[PDB]
């Protein structure tokens, strides 16, 4: 399994087809059971997930923390491989262990591009994750500014509170991102 | 091997300890300047000693001349001193392996340390003053000292003089120092925080230093070194590394061109993540 | 998978509290807290990582990575 | 906004439990409690860090911060 | 029992959030979270480590370990 | 206020968890648990410490600390 | 009392996480959580270390000690 999980997260195409063709699972999980489809998708290899799922990879398979391909593209910025896992079924609202939507990972790492897809594709704007934190949350701590405006936008709860009560608001201002309040206010 | 520390002026007393070091070391191929080295300790037999005779307190008389440090070589403690008018050496407890032959010796139950000796002393390295008027009165104490253990005046003589001996003798940064007070004008040397530092952490500067390559730093603990002329400024003579270990096997790690001890590194990248550590009381 | 082996070229605190970590040319971030410490002082060090993941894109997850001295 | 990159001039821990580095003359605190044995680490070692925040005056908060070797 | 005494051969995070080192040969695991970073510090210096555990074959886990000054 | 400036002289923690240093010959305590690791690290590594207080009388809490290489 | 005052010989990380270092020839424990990687840096680094308890037999549990540079 290890040699079409390390071909997948090298990007390289014709290893990939080469195993696969050997017979090779392509749903072959390591250790904390990343799948060549989680590690195509962290590394934004577009052909690399396309071969993958069109030999029939498990487009919602999910990892011992119950992170899934989109995810990990999601974590990782990678618009065109989020756009093609929503086109091959993969769910938008699919919650980690921790409660951790696409969207909260997206808003925690700054990507307003997959944040944007993911608001366009039916992602819950305003979840909560376990602790109470809504993407709003994440995104005001982290200090990015531009999802911040993103969400807001599209009809984010500035009044929602975390298990400890606190703001998005509340949180801007305990991370001394002066911005970010003044855009909260 | 007998050799004489002549406290006369700045220049007899460099003099005598650069003798020293150059007949029981040699210099680091990658630390010397000159004839200005941080030089390792050539290797000797445990107990291998060699004698040093105070001179020149009063500058240049034969006064004050009885008084003999026996040094052990291979760590440059001070093991004991001879009186040697009395041909009686008073060795430290913790250097029962070190024999001057043609003495009487006295075993004391005073051990060399100075944890103990500033105890016994009522006197901190740190702040302790030094003058040629005080190392007479050191000297004329341990000449009048007598027994197994040590008394106050006593052990205030022997920290005087180990600082000006051993400790000069392994850091020209306390050579430096203190050679002001044997000037005309007889200042007085005080023993800095970071002389006593540097004195605390001989062992590790001892291990880390042959390892130095040119790197634009040296950190060792609480010491740090920017360039060579803050290392030869600093230190001449380390021990033979080849108390230089204190766990570990990894003398350094070259981080950012700046040597470290490993062990200094280890001590601060040995933390958990903040908010654990503080919320998991 | 071994995702990257290499040396840290840089790492980075995320406003997110995750922790991004570039090796091998490739960016790799964690949410793991403890890996913070541990990730900074092998990039300190200059240890050789591994990072492992199911996943292995540049801008991808991982908990799992280990640390050699060489 | 990369707000500052350089090394660490001085780092202090404040009453309330923020901590502040100066960085290239500007100074900028975070209230993230993870970052402060890590830029205590970065300043010991000379790592060049990057403040990274949506304001870069001095004065204001940062919980973004890459840290460089040379 | 002492199952291992020597120096870490490397260390890993788990995906699980358990550590793991690898000492005389054999890999061991712990799930204390406070060992990770004292594990991965006696690493970096070499220092010689004595994992304690009920089972001693690669593999195990320990919740004990010593750290000497060897 | 700037109530000691210099290198950490010893540190210790107390029974009634708190945790002295001593600085430039007078002893200040803090219970911000922070502040342990930072503070011993400064000590261990020779960092001038800079004990900032409202409250500079010996004995007395502080939660206020630069940190300066030298 | 001053139970024992020396460079910290052995660490200890017990099962029942408490932390355990041998001063002096003899073992304490401490279960203050604080203390563990403070105490492992004063074995890293030799600091002699000062434990301080109410019973100094070996096996006593402590939760003061000093850290100082000698
Ligand atoms: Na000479
Ligand atoms: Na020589
Ligand atoms: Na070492
Ligand atoms: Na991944
Ligand atoms: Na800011």
């Amino acid at each position: 399994g290890k040699k079409l999980l390390e071909a997948a997260r090298a990007g390289q195409d014709d290893e990939v087809r080469i195993l696969m063709a050997n017979g090779a699972d392509v749903n072959a999980c390591d250790s904390n059971g990343r799948t060549p489809l989680h590690l195509a998708a962290v590394r934004g290899h577009l052909e690399i997930v396309e071969v993958l799922l069109k030999n029939g990879a498990d487009v919602n398979a999910w990892d011992v923390i119950g992170k899934t391909p989109l995810h990990l593209a999601a974590d990782g910025g990678h618009l065109e491989i989020v756009e093609v896992l929503l086109k091959n079924g993969a769910d938008v609202n699919a919650w980690d262990l921790i409660g951790r939507t696409p969207l909260h990972l997206a808003a925690l790492d700054g990507h307003l591009e997959i944040v944007e897809v993911l608001l366009e594709h039916g992602a819950d704007v305003n979840a909560y994750d376990r602790p109470g934190h809504t993407p709003l949350h994440l995104a005001a701590r982290r200090g990015h500014l531009e999802i911040v405006e993103v969400l807001l936008k599209y009809g984010a709860d500035v009044n929602a509170q975390d298990k400890f009560g606190k703001t998005a608001f509340d949180i801007s201002i305990d991370n001394g991102n002066e911005d970010l309040a003044e855009i909260l206010q | 091997r007998e050799f004489t520390i002549d406290f006369s002026t700045q220049q007899s007393y460099v003099s005598s300890l650069n003798s020293i070091r150059t007949e029981i070391s040699t210099p680091l191929e990658h630390i010397s300047q000159g004839t200005t080295s941080v030089s390792v300790i050539n290797h000797t037999p445990p107990g291998s000693y060699f004698a040093v005779d105070i001179r020149g307190l009063d500058v240049y008389q034969a006064r004050f001349d009885h008084l003999r440090l026996i040094i052990e070589q291979n760590n440059l403690y001070v093991a004991g001193f001879v009186n040697t008018a009395t041909n009686t050496f008073y060795r430290f407890s913790d250097f029962t392996h070190i024999s001057v032959p043609g003495v009487t010796t006295v075993s004391m139950t005073t051990d060399s340390s100075y944890t103990t000796l500033q105890r016994v002393a009522a006197l901190e390295r740190s702040g302790m003053q030094i003058s040629r008027h005080s190392l007479v009165s050191s000297y004329l104490a341990l000449m009048e000292f007598s027994g197994n253990t040590m008394t106050r005046d006593a052990s205030r003589a022997v920290l005087r003089f180990v600082t000006v001996t051993a400790e000069a003798l392994r850091f020209r940064q306390i050579q430096r120092e203190f050679r002001q007070a044997l000037s005309e004008t007889a200042p007085v040397y005080t023993m800095t925080p970071g002389d006593v530092d540097l004195t605390l952490n001989w062992g590790r500067i001892s291990n880390v230093l042959p390892e130095y390559r040119g790197e634009d730093g040296v950190r060792v603990g609480r010491i740090s070194f920017n360039n060579i002329s803050a290392i030869l400024g600093t230190v001449a003579v380390i021990l033979n590394c080849h108390e230089c270990q204190i766990t570990g096997d990894r003398p350094v790690i070259k981080i950012n061109n700046t040597l470290w001890e490993s062990n200094t590194a280890a001590a601060f990248l040995n933390r958990k993540s903040q908010f654990l550590y503080t919320t998991g009381k | 998978a071994d995702c990257a082996k290499g040396k840290i070229e840089f790492s980075k605190y995320n406003e997110d509290d995750t922790f991004t970590v570039k090796v091998d040319g490739k960016e790799y971030w964690t949410s793991r807290w403890n890996l913070q410490p541990l990730l900074q002082s092998a990039q300190l060090t200059g240890m050789t990582v591994t990072i492992k993941s199911s996943t292995c894109e540049s801008g991808s997850g991982f908990a799992e990575v280990q640390f050699n001295n060489d």
